[PDB]
C-alpha cells in the first residue's frame, strides 16, 4: 500500500509533476491526476522477425 | 480520457483501372506495327528472291 517511483514522488508530495514515460493507469489515476495522453502507449508484443 | 485514438486523414476514390481492348498492340506505335509487318514480308519474298 505504498507507492514508489515517480507516482510514489507525486502523491508523497515530493513532486509536483512527473514529466517521462509514464503510462496512464486505473490504479494511477486513482491515486493522482493526469493530464492528457500526449503519445499513444498502448501494450504490444515484439518478436525476433 | 480518450476512448479511441486516431487523426485526420485523406480519403480519395481508388481509380479502377480499365483495360482497352488494343492494350497489347499498345507498346508499339500504329507505324511500328505497320513497318514491322511490311518487313517480315519484304525480308520473306527476299528469302525466295
Ligand atoms: C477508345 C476505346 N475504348 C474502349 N473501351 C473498351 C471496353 C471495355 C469494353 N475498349 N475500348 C477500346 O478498344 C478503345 N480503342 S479503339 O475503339 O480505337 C479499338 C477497338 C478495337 C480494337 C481491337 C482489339 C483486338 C480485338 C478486336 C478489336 C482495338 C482498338
Ligand atoms: C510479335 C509479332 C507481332 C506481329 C504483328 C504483325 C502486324
Amino acid at each position: 500500500n505504498v507507492w514508489n517511483g515517480m507516482i510514489g514522488e507525486v502523491v508523497y508530495q515530493r513532486a509536483v509533476m512527473a514529466v517521462g514515460s509514464l503510462t496512464i493507469n486505473e490504479e494511477r489515476s486513482e491515486v493522482v491526476d493526469f493530464s492528457v495522453p500526449f503519445v499513444e502507449t498502448g501494450i504490444s508484443v515484439m518478436v525476433s522477425r | 480520457k480518450p476512448f479511441k485514438y486516431q487523426g485526420l486523414t485523406i480519403l480519395v476514390k481508388k481509380e479502377i483501372p480499365r483495360s482497352t481492348l488494343d492494350s497489347f498492340m499498345q507498346p508499339f506505335q500504329s507505324t511500328l506495327w505497320l513497318l514491322v509487318g511490311l518487313s517480315v514480308h519484304v525480308v520473306a519474298v527476299m528469302l525466295y528472291l
